[PDB]
RNA sequence: GAAAUUGGGCGCAAUAGAUAUAGUACCGCAAGGGAAAGAUGAAAAAUACCAAGCAUAAUAUAGCAAGGACUAACCCCUAUACCUUCUGAUGAAUUAACUAGAAAUAACUUUGCAAGGAGAGCCAAAGCUAAGACCCCCGAAACCAGACGA
RNA sequence: GCCUGGUGAUAGCUGGUUGUCCAAGAUAGAAUCUUAGUUCAACUUUAAAUUUGCCCACAGAACCAAAUCCCCUUGUAAAUUUAACUGUUAGUCCAAAGAGGAACAGCUCUUUGGACACUAGGAAAAAACCUUGUAGAGAGAGUAAAAAAUUUAACACCCAUAGUAGGCCUAAAAGCAGCCACCAAUUAAGAAAGCGUUCAAGCUCAACACCUCCCAAACAUAUA
RNA sequence: UCUCUUACUUUUAACCAGUGAAAUUGACCUGCCCGUGAGGCGGGCAUAACACAGCAAGACGAGACCCUAUGGAGCU
RNA sequence: ACCUCGGAGCAGAACCCAACCUCCGAGCAGUACAUGCUAAGACUUCACCAGUCAAAGCGAACCUCAAUUGAUCCAAUAACUUGACCAACGGAACAAGUUACCCUAGGGUAUCUACUUUAUUCCUCCCUGUACGAAAGGACAAGAGAAAUAAGGCCUACUUCACAAAGCGCCUUCUAAAUGAUAUCAUCUCAACUUAAUACCCACACCCAAGAACAGGGUU
């Protein structure tokens, strides 16, 4: 029953993101935290490269529009500075 | 002869609904085609110069004295 | 003969009814798409197989970020029956280098830049 | 098999699923709509002129005869200036209330024929009706006074 | 396809190796074809365990004979034999043994030496020398020569 | 004839080709005493060198439909060249455009694209339809495709005189053997729409007055 | 011969005793109906196990006919 | 009937695309004699072979057509050149019919399952020559017969024969009404109501009407 979980903003599969799969399964009995799970390290690597891609594409879009606005402003300056003499 | 159940119609329909929303989100680009031009030419060129560079840097590995002599250890014995 | 299909432009023009249906604004549109393959490239022509490989959607049910520019939209229009597209919405900002590791893309379509595992 | 065949060709299964999904759906209202809410003036002028004409009127159930028998009755009453009139009671029920005949509203239904008159040969008409053991005299009305059949015996006598 | 000219075993060991214990037995009128097989020990003047096939020990609803299993052999569930030939009939009772990829022109890899290489001959506008690394088994009807046969 | 030899004759044909594990890998054709085969190409494989390949936007490609070519951006990561060779080819079916045939064939021949000769799930079984691909263990989870729906046909009760047996043709054919007009009376029944008679006479209609042995078992009620 | 077959004798047979083959054979724990494309696959049904004698519906098993080989041989 | 080459359709818009598919054609002719010589760059019949186009240059003036064709070797020739309906048109330097005599290599004594004791018809006669019809005509049903076949037995006779088995012999064979709604009449009602398998079988040894063996029956 995962369409319900999509209604609530959860992962459609309870083995997705969230507290069942991302907290560590075990600790030491002293209370020392375990070394991290292999799948959680892998998964954090995937999420980080995804975030880097979001930032990278966003910045290329913004730099793209700024460079276009310089080309338009300099076209208009080349219009007004050639209507003289 | 094969006939169409309610499962098949409801499945077909939910695919049609995903499709219609794909039509919606493709109807409003962030840039025009004039604005996007060359906005990523540098990164594409550097990426291909990396592909090109890994292609043209292919050569036999270094050979070492220590490996060849290290084969002598197959008759290491005790005393 | 089975050929490659052009799709007319009236198909990709939203109506205000559709702005009431989905959550979109025609002014100030979204920058990034999330694309997911939800259908197989098997039994599909080789050109659609290729476009799926270019967009980086070889694995199904795995989201991919794209730009909402007309080039990427052209490739998406070719394989729009195999994928799902949602806008990448960002409730907080795009992640800085401090919040780069601690992110999570939720199911809603939003990308949260502080992902604790505590209840609110 | 060609694209045009003599029999209806079997569709591909996704063709058939498209055809089933895109069937016509008719609109359904919340409430069913069915569960929601010249000759005439010729008879009015003609028979309304017959109202002002007659001083005396009578009527019978003149359906119980043959064609030549109604010809005999037509000639034997042609011997008088009485007139016989086969006309629908459908229009005659508003005729009576127009002519202020409240005692005559319960009179005119079923098969009937008018015997409008100014001179009573109606005793001799009874003399014609006594030889035929049927076709009774239905009550009339001389000058806004009703005639029962007993009144037809009294007045006709 | 010339010439001048030049100058004991990285074998086999009884289906192997000889056909060979023998050109015997056997087959054929004849020319001719042509086998198989033995295993003690110093002394015979000292008489284990292992192929298929069976037996000990026949069988129990159901089905390419198994697999998942299971407290439990079966019962439950899943499961269209293998090879080869076709886009998708052939051959095999079973066991043992025997039975089928042979060539280094050129290229490549690794050494040596290097405007030279090679233990004459040959190649050489980085070559030449050396090595490594590539090329199956069975099966006709026939044709010809010489014998042996009425 | 038969034997020995040439002789391990030859066979584009049949049959067969023996450890392990991984990887890459399938459908244009041209010639040929050729269509049971070969050669070249195409495709495939390894190694090497380099630099673009693929997707594509405007513009552009002729007179007498679906699309394609071309193609910067962009999204990607491949491509070409050099060296060395093997192997594969009547493919089959489905969708589409067609040709031949019977708008027959599990029929024949082209084109475009899938799928199959590679996995698994579904469709009863199931090469080719649908879902789905990259490989291991798990007594975890979310999904994809995915279950055939239908059941029929009542009908108006009456009410019918008269110019007239409408003229002409026709033995007579009268509303009904044919032509023409098709007016008219009462309140209203056509110079007639079906039976019917040689012809008639008789019956209805419109209109008047009331209005080899079937093949899951089954089940219509609990919230998707 | 047949309508239309019957009886008997011998042989064969079957049982007992001795002796003791062969073609065949992927493995078999070897059912029916319908369906598919049929002992084995699907849906139904059936179903303790085991010899002996029969039967011959099925399983499993030459002679033709056509084509091909840059295959032969013979005849005119 | 065909075998090579070209045009058009198939194959509508870059190129390509088959068929013993649909239609046309070709195997030359004419003019010129710079139809000389050279040479960047290209196209190309899906390979190769062949094919095509060509600026600049030197030298001079001041080709049309679509196809219109043939490799190598060999010949002929002083040389330049020339040589095939080699049309089976990528062409072997020169070789026919036939084989039902053809030949070879290829292509298209019961093991298992299953099984081995689940009353019809004709003619006659009667009812009846009645019913029904009106005369001609003419029933059914049920009954008696005689036959025949099939099924199951049996031997008293007959016959083949003879402690018995047989047949040619005998025996037995069991949907239609009323009523009636929808639609107050009616209406056969995919309206409701009412009305029109028994039998069979069942607990050593010797002889046997039981029997292949086993089994079975009898042995007082
Ligand atoms: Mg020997
Ligand atoms: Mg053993
Ligand atoms: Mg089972
Ligand atoms: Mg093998
Ligand atoms: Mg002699
Ligand atoms: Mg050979
Ligand atoms: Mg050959
Ligand atoms: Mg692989
Ligand atoms: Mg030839
Ligand atoms: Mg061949
Ligand atoms: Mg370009
Ligand atoms: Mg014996
Ligand atoms: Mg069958
Ligand atoms: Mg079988
Ligand atoms: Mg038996
Ligand atoms: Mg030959
Ligand atoms: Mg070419
Ligand atoms: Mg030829
Ligand atoms: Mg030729």
């Amino acid at each position: 029953g995962g369409q319900w979980r999509l209604q609530q903003g959860l992962a459609a599969n309870p083995s997705g993101y969230g507290p069942l799969t991302e907290l560590p399964d075990w600790s030491y009995a002293d209370g020392r935290p375990a070394p991290p799970m292999k799948g959680q390290l892998r998964r954090k690597a995937e999420r980080e490269t995804f975030a880097r891609r979001v930032v990278l594409l966003s910045q290329e879009m913004d730099a793209g529009l700024q460079a276009w606005q310089l080309r338009q402003q300099k076209l208009q300056e080349e219009q007004r500075k050639q209507e003289n003499a | 002869p094969r006939f169409v159940s309610l499962r098949a119609k409801q499945n077909m329909i939910r695919r049609l609904e995903i499709e219609a929303e794909n039509h919606y989100w493709l109807s409003m680009p962030y840039m025009t085609r004039e604005q996007e031009r060359g906005h990523a030419a540098v990164r594409r060129r550097e990426a291909f110069e990396a592909i090109k560079a890994a292609a043209t840097s292919k050569f036999p590995p270094h050979r070492f004295i220590a490996d060849q002599l290290d084969h002598l250890n197959v008759t290491k014995k005790w005393s | 003969k089975f050929t490659r299909s052009r799709i007319p432009e009236k198909v990709f023009q939203a109506s205000p009814e559709d702005h009431e249906k989905y959550g979109g604004d025609p002014q100030n549109p979204h920058k990034l798409h999330i694309v997911t393959r939800i259908k197989s490239t098997r039994r599909r022509p080789y050109w659609e197989k290729d476009i799926i490989k270019m967009l980086g959607l070889e694995k199904a049910h795995t989201p991919q970020v794209h730009k909402n520019i007309p080039s990427v939209n052209a490739k998406l229009k070719v394989v729009k029956h195999l994928i799902r597209i949602k806008p990448l919405k960002l409730p907080q900002g795009l992640p800085a280098e401090e919040n780069m590791s601690n992110t999570c893309l939720k199911s809603t379509g939003e990308l949260v830049v502080q992902w604790h595992l505590k209840p609110v | 098999s060609k694209a045009v065949t003599r029999h209806r060709r079997v569709m591909h299964f996704q063709r058939q699923k498209l055809m089933a999904v895109t069937e016509y759906i008719p609109p359904k209202p919340a409430i069913h709509p069915s569960c929601l809410p010249g000759l005439i003036r010729l008879l009015r002028r003609e028979i309304a002129a017959v109202f002002q004409d007659n001083r005396m009127i009578a009527v019978c159930q003149n359906v119980a005869l043959s064609a030549e028998d109604k010809l005999l009755m037509r000639h034997q009453l042609r011997k008088h200036k009485i007139l016989m009139k086969v006309f629908p009671n459908q229009v005659l029920k508003p005729f009576l209330e127009d002519s202020k005949y409240q005692n005559l509203l319960p009179l005119f239904v079923g098969h009937n024929m008018l015997l409008v008159s100014e001179e009573p040969k109606v005793k001799e008409m009874v003399r014609i009706l006594r030889t035929v053991p049927f076709l009774p005299l239905l009550g009339g009305c001389i000058d806004d006074t009703i005639l029962s059949r007993q009144g037809f015996i009294n007045y006709s006598k």
